[PDB]
Parts: C-alpha cells; sequence; structure tokens
DNA sequence: CCCTGTCTGGCGTTCGCGCGCCG
RNA sequence: GAGUCUGCGGCGCGCG
DNA sequence: ACGCCAGACAGGG
C-alpha cells in the first residue's frame, strides 16, 4: 500500500511460552498499571 | 563389534524360544529372527557417527 | 488494548488450573490411523483444545466469519483459525498426589526448607517410597497419646483399626485353649502350639484365632451399634443404656457369641506419600511459625539460628506477596495444548509426535492402572510401587533427568525433551525468545573489497535486493506501468527470464534513500553491524568498503555478511541516522577511531612521505662555505656527492632545487626531475620549508578533503612518515576540530590515495626481498662457542642439571633477539625501502617476531607440555626449515590452535555474562546530584619495591580522557572548572602538571559511585558515546561496556580476567593485612610469618615455605595490603582495606591484562560492571525485614532514606558491604525473567513462582523477551514523546484556542 | 550441642551458514 | 477477493 | 571429562 505498518502484537513465542510454563504447575500473569490484569492473549484463553 | 552387538541381541530372543517352542521341530525359525541384526548393522552404516 | 507493563509467575491453585482448562484428557488415545483425525476424549480431542479446522466447526451447522463468536447448538464449536486449538489447556485428574520435581529436587528444597524435614534425605525417603500420616484427632494410644502430625506405618496401623488383630492359624484336629471371645494376655497359649503376642479378645474363625486389642462386652439384647463405628469412654452399645463401652475404640458386634468387642482403636484419621506432605502443608499457619523463627533467629547462638533465618524468608515471600504455599503438591496436572507437540504425517506413513506425548501417556497410564488397583482390592506392596512409579512419571513431563533418564523404546537412548528441557538452556525456550532468531526481510552472501565504495554505501546483489525489498517493489511496480496490480506484478517476477529491464528502473528507484544493515561472523561489539545505501551491483558478492573492514573483523577470504532491511519509518530512521556506517567513526571502547587506515591504506600513505638518504664519502658541510655551495654542486653532478647526502642544513639535493608555489613541486616530480620520497626545499604560505614533495602532496590530500586548508596544516604532522598512529591522530584531531561527516570525507580521500599510491609504488615481496643479516653468522657462532663452554662447565661438575638447561636458554633468549635488532639494523641503514620492511614499519602489514621468522631465525618452540626445547631452530623461512626442526615447531602451533578455538567460546561467554549483569544499566537523567566521586591517580606505587612514578601516557589517558571533574582544579596557570569534560589535551595538561609536581589525584565522576539505582546518568559516564560529545541520555551502557571487554578478551591472561569478576581465590592467593600497623619478619624452620603489628596485637600471617614476602622487618602496611606475592583474593582485601578499595583493584587488576596485550578500554566500561558486582549488601540492623538478608543496595539506600526523613523513628539499618562476581549478580537479581535466562531456568522460576513475583519491567534482557518496546533507547521516557511542528500548524492551534472564548 | 572440614549434589560449557542423513 | 502446508532433535564434515 | 558453587552431615571439643 505504501502505508505505515501497524503496531506490534504479542510474540508468539512469548505465547507458546506462557503455555509451556502454564504446562508446569507455574502460573505467568501479565499485570497493568496498578497490579491488575491485562491481555497477551487476545481473547481465546476466556472460557466458552 | 556391532556385528557381535547384534549377534547378542538375537541370541537374546533365541533362548525366550528354547521355552517357547512345543516339541523338537525348532532348528529353523522357532529359534531365529533376523529383526535384530539387520537393525544392528544397518543401524550403523547410515547412523553411526 | 492496553500494554503489558509488568509480567508475573505465581504459583498454581488447584481450581486454577481447571479455570485455564478446556475439557479433561482422559485417555491415552492419540489419534486412530484409519482417520488421521483426534481419537477419543484423548490427548488431541478438539473439545479440549480446539477446531482441528479454520473457520469450520465439526459437523458443519455454522461455517463462515459471520457468526464468529457464537457456538453449535447441537455440538460446542466456537471458531478462530485452528489457533485456539493451541493455545487452550487441559487438565488431568491425578488419583493419589504426587509433587513438583521442581521444587523437591532443586539444591534447596523449597519444601525441605520450609517443612522442617530432612532437606534432602527425609523427602526422598518418604515421597517415592513407603512412610503414612494421623490429619485431626485419633484418641487411641501406639504407646503414647494420639500423633497430630505425625506419620505411622501400615502394619502399626492396621493393627489399630479393628484392634489388635493378628491371626494365629490352628493345626486341624488341634482344639485351644480359649474360649470363643476369651479375654487373652501377651504370652498366653491360645492353643498347645501357639502362643499370643498381645492382649486383647480371642475370636474363633471356622481353623484360626483372631486376637484384638479390645474389650469384650456382652449383651441379651438388641446392639445399637454396628461394625466398624469408633466409639468413646460411656458410649451406649446393646440393652439400651446398660451396656455401655469403657475404652476409645473401633467396634465389631459378634453375633456368633452374642458380644461386642471394643478393640482399642476409636476415630483414627490417617494417609502417606506426596499425600503425608499434602496434610503437613495445609496444617501450618506460616504467621506462627514465621513468629517463631523471628525469636529463634534473634536470640540462640549463630547454630540453629542461622538454620532459622534461611527458612524464614520462604515462609515470607509467601505471605508476603500472598499467592499460598499449599499449591506445592499436585494434584491436577496441566497438559499442554495439541499443536505445541507436532501429531505430524512425515513419510510414506511415518508419524512424528514430540516426545512430551509419550511421557504424557505414561502418566496418564499409571493413574489409571492406580485408580483401577485401588477399587479391585489393594495389596500394600502393589499401591506403594506404582505410586511410586507414578511419582517418577509426573518427574518425567516436568523435568527428565533430575532423577533417571526415561527413554523411548530401543531406538534412541534419548531423553524426551522434558518441560525443563524445553525452556532451558543455550537452543531452549528461553533462549529463543532472548535472542528472537529468524529475520524475515534478511539476506546473506560473500563479501568482497568495494575500494571506489564510500563508508556510506555497500555494493548490493540486485538479485539479492529484489527479493529483500520485494513488497516495496511491488507497489513501485504498479505506481508505474510495469504491472497491473500486486499479484500480477509477483507473477512478473516469479520467474528469471520474465524480468523486464523496467522493473530494475523500479528497484532502484525503491532503494533510492533507504539503507540496509549488514552483519558479520561474530557480532563482539555495536559497529558488529552497521547500516549503508545499498548500491545495486550485478552478481553474487556483496561489495563492503575497506576501512569497516576493521569494524567487523572480516578480511576477504570467504567471510559472508548478513543483511537486513528496516522495515518501518521509524526503525530507517535510527538506522540511517545512529546505525550508519559514517557516523560511528569513533570506537565506544576507546576514544581512538576505527576508521583507520588499515594495512593497505597506510602502505599506500606512507611510502609517498618518506625521505630517502644515500652516500656521504666526501665532505657533508655546506652549512658554512660557499665553495661548499658550489664544489658539492658540481660533486654532486659528479658521482660523489648524493642528491640526499648526510650534510646538515641541506644536501646538495636542496640546494640544486627550490620551488616556489606548491604545485611547481609536483610537476618536476611528473616530469622527472624529482622523486616523489626526494628532499627539496619549497615556498609554502609563509616559511621556506624543506620537506619532501611527497610530504607536500599529503599536505594537499587532506587540505582538499577539509576546504579549511589552514587547519587542515594545523592539526597535521609532516615533518614523518604518515604511519597508523600519525594518522589515527589526524582523524581523531578532524574528528573534534571540523566535525563528523567532514571527517568521513577525509577518511575516503585518505582511502583513495593511500590506495592508488599502493599499486604505482610497486611494493612486493620477493623471496631475496626478505634479507637475512650478515651478522646472523656472528651472533649464532659466537653464542654456539659459548654453549660449548656451558657443557664443559657441565661436564666438569659445577652447574647442577637445571643451571645448565636455565642458563642455555638465557643464551638463546638474547641471541635470538639480538638477531631480531640486527636484522631491523639492516634494513634502517642498507634497505630503507625494503618491501617486507615498509610494510611492517608502516601501519600496513608485518610483525617484528614475523620478519624475524623470515630473515633472522625462528629459535625456540617448547615441547608438548611447556617446557621449551633445548635445541633451538636454527633456521629461516628463507632457508629450508629442515624437516625436524618443522616437527619440533608443530606441537607449538598445535596448543596455540587448541587455544584459539578456546579462547572463542570463553570469549563469547564472557561477553553473555557481562551483559547479564549489566544490560539493565542504561542512561536516563539529570545530572544525579550525589557527588560522591571518584579519584583517578595519574601514579603508581611498586613496580621497583618504591619508587613513585608517573602512570604510563596510555593507562593515564584511559583514566581521565573523556571524564567530568568531580571538583575544580587549578593545576599550571589555567582553571579547569568543575563538571568540565576534559578532553584528550586536558588530560595532556593535567599529565605535564604531574610533571612539574601540582597534582597526584583527580577528582571524578565515574559510574562506581552513582546515584541512579537502576542506571547511570551523563555526568557520570562521560563523553564517548559513539560520537566525542557527552553522553546522550538513552544510550545503553551496559551493553556497550559488556562489549567492549568481550571483543578484546579474544586476544588474551583470559582466566585471570575471569578471577576477576567473578570474586574468587586465585591460584597463588597473596595475604593481605587485615590490621594497619607495620610489618615484622622471623626466622624459625618450617613457616615463615608475615605480621602486622602493634605493641596492642598482631595480626599473625601464615607465610609458608613457597610463598615470597616482600614486606620487610620494620614498616608500615595499610589495610588490604600485599604481605604475600602475586595475586589477591577480594573478599579479604573488602574487609581489610574496604569497598572503594576493592572496586578500584577490580578495575586495575583487570586492565594490567589488556595492557600487556596491547588492547586499550576506557575504565568507564568495567567500572560499569564492576559496579553491578557491588549493587548489594547484607544486613545486621533490621527494621521491616529480619537480618540475615542479601538485598539491593540502592533498595536500602530508599528505605533507610524514608526512615530517617520522612516517617520517623530512627531505626538505623546497618549493612555490610557485600561483593559477588558478574556470574552471581546476574544468577541472583531482582526480576527473574533475567535469572531465567542463564543460571538455572529451574531454581530461577521455583523461587520467583513461591513468592508471587511482579517483574517490573526494566533493563533490555527482560523486555526484549517479551517482544516490547526497549526501556532504552528511543523506548527512552525522555523522548518517547516528542512531537514536531510546521510554523503553520502552530497557528492553527492556536486559532483553536481563539475560539474557545464563548459568545 | 557449636564450629570446621570433607565429600557430596546439581549446572554449565561463541556465533552464524553450507550440506546431507535419519525416525 | 489466493493461501495452505511442510522443513524437527541429533549427528558428521567444511567456511568464516 | 572438568570446574565451580552451594550443601548437608559427621567428627573433635
Ligand atoms: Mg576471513
Ligand atoms: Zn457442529
Ligand atoms: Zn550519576
Amino acid at each position: 500500500k505504501g502505508e505505515d505498518v501497524p503496531e506490534p502484537s504479542v510474540p508468539e513465542s512469548f505465547r507458546v511460552l506462557v503455555k509451556e510454563l502454564q504446562a508446569l504447575a507455574l502460573d505467568v500473569q501479565t499485570l497493568d498499571e496498578k497490579d491488575n490484569p491485562v491481555d497477551i492473549f487476545e481473547g481465546l484463553a476466556s472460557k466458552r | 563389534d556391532q556385528f557381535r552387538v547384534g549377534l547378542a541381541r538375537l541370541a537374546r530372543g533365541v533362548r525366550e524360544r528354547m521355552l517357547m517352542g512345543s516339541e523338537d521341530s525348532l532348528t529353523p525359525a522357532k529359534l531365529v529372527n533376523s529383526r535384530p541384526l539387520e537393525a544392528a548393522i544397518r543401524e550403523f552404516f547410515s547412523r553411526s557417527q | 488494548k492496553k500494554e503489558v507493563r509488568k509480567v508475573r509467575i505465581a504459583l498454581a491453585s488447584p481450581e486454577k488450573i481447571r479455570s485455564w482448562s478446556y475439557g479433561e484428557v482422559e485417555k491415552p488415545e492419540t489419534i486412530n490411523y484409519r482417520t488421521l483425525k483426534p481419537e477419543r476424549d484423548g490427548l488431541f480431542d478438539e473439545r479440549i483444545f480446539g477446531p482441528i479446522k479454520d473457520y469450520e466447526c465439526a459437523c458443519g451447522k455454522y461455517k463462515r466469519q459471520r457468526f464468529e463468536g457464537k457456538v453449535c447448538e447441537r455440538c460446542g464449536v466456537e471458531v478462530t483459525k485452528s489457533i485456539v486449538r493451541r493455545y487452550r489447556m487441559g487438565h488431568i485428574e491425578l488419583a493419589t498426589p504426587a509433587a513438583h520435581i521442581w521444587f523437591v529436587k532443586d539444591v534447596p528444597s523449597k519444601i525441605g526448607t520450609l517443612l522442617d524435614l530432612s532437606a534432602t534425605e527425609l523427602e526422598q525417603v518418604l515421597y517415592f517410597s513407603k512412610y503414612i500420616v494421623l490429619d485431626p484427632k485419633g484418641a487411641i494410644l501406639n504407646g503414647v497419646p494420639v500423633e497430630k502430625r505425625q506419620l505411622l506405618t501400615d502394619e502399626e496401623y492396621r493393627e489399630l483399626r479393628y484392634g489388635k488383630q493378628e491371626t494365629y492359624p490352628l493345626p486341624p484336629g488341634v482344639d485351644a485353649l480359649v474360649k470363643d471371645g476369651e479375654e487373652v494376655v501377651k504370652g498366653q497359649e491360645l492353643a498347645p502350639g501357639v502362643v499370643s503376642r498381645l492382649d486383647g479378645v480371642a475370636l474363633y474363625r471356622f481353623a484360626s484365632i483372631l486376637v484384638v486389642k479390645a474389650r469384650v462386652y456382652p449383651f441379651e439384647d438388641d446392639v445399637e451399634v454396628s461394625t466398624g463405628d469408633r466409639v468413646a469412654p460411656g458410649d451406649v452399645l446393646a440393652d439400651g443404656g446398660k451396656v455401655k463401652s469403657d475404652v476409645y475404640g473401633r467396634v465389631e458386634v459378634d453375633l456368633v457369641r452374642n458380644v461386642v468387642r471394643v478393640v482399642e482403636s476409636y476415630d483414627i484419621d490417617a494417609r502417606m506419600g506426596a499425600e503425608a506432605i499434602q496434610q503437613l502443608l495445609k496444617e501450618l499457619d506460616l504467621e506462627a511459625l514465621e513468629k517463631e523463627l523471628l525469636e529463634e533467629m534473634k536470640h540462640p547462638s549463630r547454630a540453629r539460628r542461622a538454620k532459622a533465618r534461611k527458612r524464614l524468608e520462604v515462609v515470607r515471600a509467601f505471605l508476603d506477596s500472598g499467592n499460598r504455599p499449599e499449591w506445592m503438591i499436585l494434584e491436577a496436572v496441566p497438559v499442554l495444548p495439541p499443536d505445541l507437540r507436532p501429531m505430524v504425517q512425515v513419510d510414506g506413513g511415518r508419524f512424528a509426535t514430540s516426545d512430551l506425548n509419550d511421557l504424557y501417556r505414561r502418566l496418564i497410564n499409571r493413574n489409571n492402572r492406580l485408580k483401577k488397583l485401588l477399587a479391585q482390592g489393594a495389596p500394600e506392596i502393589i499401591i506403594r510401587n506404582e505410586k511410586r512409579m507414578l511419582q517418577e512419571a509426573v518427574d518425567a513431563l516436568l523435568d527428565n533427568g533430575r532423577r533417571g533418564a526415561p527413554v523411548t523404546n530401543p531406538g534412541s537412548d534419548r531423553p524426551l525433551r522434558s518441560l525443563t528441557d524445553i525452556l532451558s538452556g543455550k537452543q531452549g525456550r528461553f533462549r529463543q525468545n532472548l535472542l528472537g532468531k529468524r529475520v524475515d526481510y534478511s539476506g546473506r552472501s560473500v563479501i568482497v573489497v568495494g575500494p571506489q565504495l564510500k563508508l556510506h554505501q555497500c555494493g548490493l546483489p540486485k538479485r539479492m535486493a529484489l527479493e529483500l525489498f520485494k513488497p516495496f517493489l511491488l507497489k513501485k511496480m504498479e505506481e508505474k506501468g510495469i504491472a497491473p496490480n500486486v499479484k500480477a506484478a509477483r507473477r512478473m517476477l516469479e520467474r528469471q527470464r520474465d524480468i523486464k529491464d523496467e522493473v530494475w528502473d523500479a528497484l532502484e528507484e525503491v532503494i533510492h534513500g533507504k539503507v540496509v544493515l549488514l552483519n558479520r561472523a561474530p557480532t563482539l561489539h555495536r559497529l558488529g553491524i552497521q547500516a549503508f545505501q545499498p548500491v545495486l551491483v550485478e552478481g553474487q558478492s556483496i561489495q563492503l568498503h575497506p576501512l569497516v573492514c576493521e569494524a567487523f573483523n572480516a578480511d576477504f577470504d570467504g567471510d559472508q555478511m548478513a543483511v537486513h532491511v528496516p522495515l518501518s519509518s521509524f526503525a530507517q530512521a535510527e538506522a540511517r541516522i545512529q546505525m550508519l556506517s559514517a557516523h560511528n567513526l569513533l570506537s565506544p571502547a576507546s576514544g581512538e577511531p576505527l576508521a583507520k587506515p588499515s594495512r593497505d591504506i597506510i602502505l599506500g600513505l606512507y611510502y609517498i612521505t618518506q625521505v630517502r638518504k644515500e652516500k656521504k664519502g666526501a665532505g657533508l658541510e655546506f652549512a658554512t662555505p660557499e665553495e661548499a655551495l658550489a664544489a658539492h654542486e658540481r660533486g654532486e653532478v659528479a658521482l660523489n656527492a648524493p642528491i640526499k647526502v648526510a650534510g646538515r642544513e641541506t644536501s646538495v639535493g636542496r640546494l640544486k632545487y627550490v620551488f616556489a608555489n606548491p604545485d611547481e613541486a609536483l610537476l618536476a616530480v611528473a616530469h622527472g626531475i624529482v622523486d616523489l620520497q626526494d628532499v627539496v626545499t619549497v615556498r609554502y604560505m609563509g616559511k621556506r620549508l624543506e620537506t619532501s614533495p611527497g610530504r607536500i602532496l599529503f599536505a594537499r590530500i587532506v587540505a582538499e578533503a577539509v576546504e579549511d586548508e589552514k587547519v587542515a596544516w594545523e592539526l597535521i604532522q609532516l615533518d614523518v612518515p604518515q604511519e597508523k598512529n600519525s594518522l589515527k591522530d589526524l582523524v581523531y584531531q578532524a574528528f573534534l576540530r571540523l566535525g563528523m561527516e567532514k571527517t568521513a570525507r577525509l577518511l575516503d580521500a585518505l582511502k583513495y590515495y593511500g590506495f592508488t599510491f599502493s599499486t604505482t609504488s610497486g611494493i612486493t615481496i620477493g623471496i631475496d626481498d626478505a634479507v637475512i643479516p650478515e651478522e646472523k653468522k656472528q651472533y649464532l657462532e659466537e653464542a654456539d662457542r659459548k654453549l660449548l663452554q656451558i657443557e664443559q662447565a657441565y661436564e666438569m661438575g659445577f652447574l647442577t642439571d637445571r643451571e645448565r638447561y636455565d642458563q642455555i636458554l638465557q643464551l638463546w633468549t638474547e641471541t635470538t633477539e639480538k638477531v631480531t635488532q640486527a636484522v631491523f639494523k639492516n634494513f634502517e641503514e642498507n634497505y630503507p625501502f625494503n618491501p617486507l620492511y615498509v610494510m611492517a614499519q608502516s601501519g600496513a602489514r608485518g610483525n617484528p617476531q614475523q620478519i624475524r621468522q623470515l630473515c633472522g631465525l625462528r629459535g625456540l618452540m617448547q615441547k608438548p607440555s611447556g617446557e621449551t626445547f633445548e635445541v633451538p631452530v636454527r633456521s629461516s623461512f628463507r632457508e629450508g626449515l629442515t624437516v625436524l626442526e618443522y616437527f619440533i615447531s608443530s606441537h607449538g602451533a598445535r596448543k596455540g590452535g587448541a587455544d584459539t578455538a578456546l579462547r572463542t567460546a570463553d570469549s563469547g561467554y564472557l561477553t553473555r555474562k557481562l551483559v547479564d549483569v549489566t544490560h539493565e544499566i542504561v542512561v536516563r537523567e539529570a545530572d544525579c546530584g550525589t557527588t560522591n566521586y571518584i579519584s583517578v591517580p595519574l601514579f603508581q606505587p611498586d613496580e621497583v619495591t618504591r619508587s613513585l612514578r608517573l602512570r604510563k601516557r596510555a593507562d593515564i589517558e584511559a583514566g581521565l580522557y573523556g571524564r567530568v571533574l568531580a571538583r575544580e582544579v587549578e593545576v599550571l596557570g589555567v582553571r579547569l572548572e568543575e563538571g568540565r569534560y576534559l578532553s584528550m589535551d586536558d588530560v595532556h595538561l593535567l599529565i605535564k602538571a604531574a610533571e612539574a609536581g601540582e597534582i597526584q589525584e583527580v577528582p571524578v565522576r565515574s559510574p562506581l559511585t552513582c546515584q541512579t539505582r537502576y542506571g547511570v546518568c551523563q555526568k557520570c559516564y562521560g563523553y564517548d558515546l559513539s560520537m566525542a560529545r557527552p553522553v546522550s541520555i538513552g544510550e545503553a551502557v551496559g551493553i556497550v561496556a559488556a562489549q567492549s571487554i568481550g571483543e578484546p578478551g579474544t586476544q588474551l591472561g583470559l582466566p585471570r580476567v575471569i578471577e576477576l569478576f567473578e570474586a574468587r581465590r586465585p591460584k597463588a592467593k597473596a595475604v593481605i593485612s587485615e590490621i594497619d600497623g607495620v610489618v615484622r619478619i622471623e626466622e624459625t624452620e618450617e613457616k615463615l610469618s608475615v605480621f602486622v603489628e602493634s605493641e596492642g596485637f598482631s595480626k599473625e600471617y601464615k607465610l609458608p615455605k613457597e610463598a615470597r614476602l616482600l614486606v620487610k622487618d620494620g614498616d608500615y602496611v595499610e589495610a588490604g595490603q600485599p604481605l604475600t606475592r602475586g595475586a589477591i583474593d577480594p573478599h579479604q582485601l573488602l574487609e581489610a582495606k574496604g569497598p572503594e578499595a576493592v572496586e578500584r583493584y577490580l578495575v586495575e587488576e583487570i586492565q594490567k591484562v589488556y595492557r600487556a596485550q596491547g588492547v586499550k578500554l576506557h575504565d568507564k566500561h568495567i567500572e560499569i560492571v564492576v559496579r553491578q558486582m557491588m549493587k548489594y549488601v547484607e544486613v545486621t540492623d533490621p527494621g521491616d525485614s529480619r537480618l540475615l538478608e542479601g538485598q539491593v543496595l540502592e533498595k536500602w539506600d530508599v528505605e533507610a532514606l524514608n526512615e530517617r526523613l520522612i516517617a520517623e523513628g530512627k531505626t538505623p539499618v546497618a549493612w555490610k558491604p557485600l561483593l559477588m562476581g558478574v556470574t552471581k549478580s546476574a544468577l541472583s537479581t531482582k526480576s527473574w525473567l533475567s535469572a531465567a535466562s542463564f543460571q538455572n531456568t529451574t531454581h530461577v522460576l521455583t523461587e520467583a513462582a513461591i513468592a508471587g513475583k511482579k517483574d517490573e519491567l526494566i533493563g533490555l534482557k527482560e523486555n526484549v523477551i517479551l517482544g516490547r518496546l526497549i526501556p532504552a533507547g528511543t523506548g527512552s521516557d525522555f523522548v518517547r514523546f516528542t512531537q514536531v511542528v510546521d510554523q503553520k500548524t502552530l497557528k492553527a492551534i492556536e486559532e483553536a484556542r481563539k475560539e474557545a472564548v464563548e459568545a
């Protein structure tokens, strides 16, 4: 198009890593300004 | 060396069939199985470092 | 849509295992061959993990994107691509618990330390083998009251539940000596042969007697109790409240004897193994043990209090962060996604699946078989035997190898890659993220010199470009008439014979002002990658500029360089502004240029500027007679006086020719009157200068490169042949004086002429060119005969077997060095212009030791071990190096090659470790106000016992160049202000002053004393950006430092540097004086002794036989002073002389090695690093948290600052400076992400989990993994926000403000 | 019961690129 | 109004 | 094979 590239979405290696780590008892959660949630997996993790 | 590693593997299973074969007719197939020797030798000429 | 600013590892709640979970994998069914579809509920079922297909469902009720977020009414399939299949998780519900191997086998057993059990052996004892525990209450005895938390066995537990049951068989036809339910005591004969072993009630079996620790209460009317129920003293049993029990216990209503026996054992709750630890873990009230430990900690002696302190941190971290410790036990195993571990079709029908599945099967199978083995009937031995295998299985998926190594059946004795394996190591998962390994717009080919090219550009193969800038080209095709659309333009290019010449026009046009990055094999420093303007060229090879060949270690025997392309208009910006070649001329290590003319350039630029000398046989005195002018000018015309004679004022060569204007001089050259290397007279701007044409020509080239002709002679020396150094210094000067890009112009200028002059010069190696000194024959014979004297001196018995050897070595060691200066002496006096020689003298190519091996002789080559050979290598390479001398010399070459191989690995590793600790260090500031500076010494103590000396020019320069004075210093007349950055010239001043004797030290800001916790400021770092002005805020200094140290290392030696970055106890230790008084020595036989003493006390220093002490009986010895000779132990020196001493020790002692090897790196760097070695300290007087603790220095400065300043109550937080090595500081830092990268991913995470650790992302390592923007650089909070304006939009916005006035 | 010492237990070991082979 | 799926781990050697 | 760090236990007062 000759346009300006969008701004990066989370890299799959990270996503692949969090779950790898989730495979292990450990729970890796990303957090916000005040320690609260944020979502790396855009919407496939919430259930149903 | 590998040929004798394979001979042991064959001799391993052949001893199991000394007990498996009902009566005397057990010389041919009751004692020999070419599976080990093949995998062993083969393994050496295509996979050995 | 928010930004991920903090990541956090926390333990998993079983409920959370279920929460992230989709379905439960309950059967070992991979995929059934007939249909490559997921078998049943199994490991790959799509419910549990996700849509096997695109957007479509199961059966196909809904098949596109319109209803993307809804599930099929009849079948539950929500869909995105099959990615929802690769991100979802499934869980397996284990039968009886098992524990994480990550928490149980880490050196410090997180559960062993928390739970006071034998840290490593009691665990392994009951975890994998057989021992059981009692939960709330169990009123009856074993001998003692109920064990609230202790553990019992199945046999003594068995006995308890049915009373005291022990069955006693009786031989057929034999009658017993007791009645059906008679009270039997321990030792009583229950029959002739049988004898009871315990008290209780003898019950009849059909054949056998079963005694029971119990009482027996007969009843006439019906029973109110039932077999199995528990009873206490009082509890009714039968006949109404008439028959009551008297003891706690189980019940057995025997209606065969119409009686109710109450076996001694009542309500007893019981369970063992992971089961036993799950119980204990649940019953602990962390608060209580916390308090308990507090007391234990500060009150008893150091043995049990020290244990309580290491036992209090874990309890702490749990309560503190929140996420409680009962989840350390596994009862729900999370199943990694399906797509992650590939079930793929290989060849002919072969299928490959990630080994993880084999281990998952293992666990599933065992858990199931266990479920079945407990429901069928449970014989103890077989239950444990399985729980064991079970427990081992659980390890397998988590971590294989900690304990034994599982293998796929006979095929490959290979450990199935366990989850730990996937997350750790060199090529692991944590390493794949951090280094992010494969670019989309990349390329690589063989490089080839591009002489005409300017540092600004690089020759890139058009064919390479076409693919590289393909999408950018496609669009441009459409902008023009070559192609209708993108897909069109693509097909147009899918074949090589289809490219219209018009496409090249388009590409040539698309790369117009864009630039690409080039990479070299090992990326040692920031210049390991540089940006250039691609100038499309034909062929395979990539044209690289010669001057940059120095930055990337690259010659042209086949080295290949990679190529990337900046996609964003932002990336391109930075890439061409701050990453291009021509703007990064100086090196980040030293303020010396890196665009120095290389070997080829210098050879050319040298040749042209040298003066020749020829023959003086007749008088050389024109200085005085006028008849000397005439006579020696006619004598020259004759054959007697040369054109370049040693004739003080002017050799006839100057008398004959005088040149007015500058040009005048070179025309005569071109006409064959004067060689360029000849000595003539010339009239310049205001002087009659006596200098050779060549020298004058060089003057012009520079003067032309940069038009400010006067400023060109101000910074050049035409009084000597241009050496790599004279040139090196001309670049540097030119950089400071005239400006960056103008310098770049000068470089290419020299580059161009150096190269041209080079070809014309005709310098070439010839066999005869290597010239052997006539003195070689002498020195060898002279030393030969002397060797006989040494032999005759031993054949008599005067010299010891050793003395003989050491003396002979010294004969050659000197004789060889003798031939060395001899050869050069020959070239200097007789062949000034020898091909081999000139190359070596000119910064070009050659090494004094090398030349020797060709014309002189390469004499001593050591044996395999190291002991040098007694016989030397009498030959040169000019003449036949003989058969054996070759072999003999071979041994050394081989050790050299092996050495180079192991140094390369260790050089990259050192760069890894330096980065592991200094990556976070970045410049983000405001002049940090804490003025605590470092003083750069200019003089050194002991070379010779004690004599003060001026440190080397080099060394001192290394210490004060481009630094920021801490305080004002009035030296030789000038007033060096505070905060001023001393230029090289300024550091030339201070040395000249110390010469006079006005200054011994220099107050200067340094990273060693910065206040900025995470980071370093502008005034503290200093000058050296790649540019010569002060450091710009937002420069990754940590790395830049780590790199400048890791490159030179490959030249080192290194073993010491390691001992130094890593606080260690070197080979030859030197006892440091912990006390400062004076010294004194003793004479007794065995051991000597150096004592630092006072009439009050002495610090006894045991100095064995081999140790050489140089402090003598008599004078003073400050704390941490060398009392022995050699290396020192940082820890002791820290204790004795203090931290300000360790830091400065480390620094100087590290520089010692590179100095001695030619490397010239600025102290700044080793400081950055060493600082981090000490970013931690121990605590001795608590406030917030308990005493023994190793925490971040500055985080205490925070604590103490607000505890005394903002909130009252001066609870002084007394700490102790702690010294740690680069490696341990990285291992143990704040964030875990960084730590997960090197040490042990296994440990790092364990702890970080336990204590819900919130990784506040600061530093470039941790924040790179996330693929998030770098906290340093443009992500620099200083410049991440900066807007631009046009006076036109400035007025328009003001018009927006004006419209704000209502009505 | 304390401090000191000794074997003991766990981890780590440049970078990039080619080619070719194998379940 | 094109986009899927394959190339992994290791081994050996060779260049830089 | 090695090297290094950190560890848990056992011996001599
Ligand atoms: Mg090369
Ligand atoms: Zn459906
Ligand atoms: Zn500072």
